């Protein structure tokens, strides 16, 4: 009423992530698999550094 | 060290694992040290007059 715009109230802050899904969790697994790939060939005596 | 690395490039092309390459130089390095320790002669039996000359042999080599 005090302004012609009447902005719609966002729940969270701008730049605050929104996260619902059967996925979402798949990205966390793929993120762990990514870090797991770097430490993968370093196993055992015949590995690498 | 570059000579060991340059010769290791050809062996990586053949598909040898790097640990077998590294273990080979470790056994070869100790074997070469064990041979060179036997063949070299001792100079402590000589007197001080000749021991000064051995320093002159190495001094002219380093300068």
């Amino acid at each position: 009423n005090f302004g012609s715009q009447t902005p719609t109230i966002v729940v969270l802050k701008e730049g605050t992530d929104a996260s619902q899904g059967k996925g979402q969790i798949i990205s966390n697994i793929n993120a762990c698999v990514a870090v797991q790939e770097a430490l993968k060939p370093t196993l055992g005596p015949l590995g690498s550094d | 060290a570059s000579a060991l690395l340059d010769q290791a490039l050809e062996l990586i092309q053949k598909g040898i694992h790097p640990i077998k390459i590294a273990n080979g130089f470790d056994e070869a390095a100790k074997l070469a040290i064990s041979k060179l320790e036997e063949t070299c002669d001792d100079i402590s039996a000589s007197n001080d007059e000749l021991f000064r000359d051995f320093l002159l042999r190495a001094a002219k080599t380093s300068l």
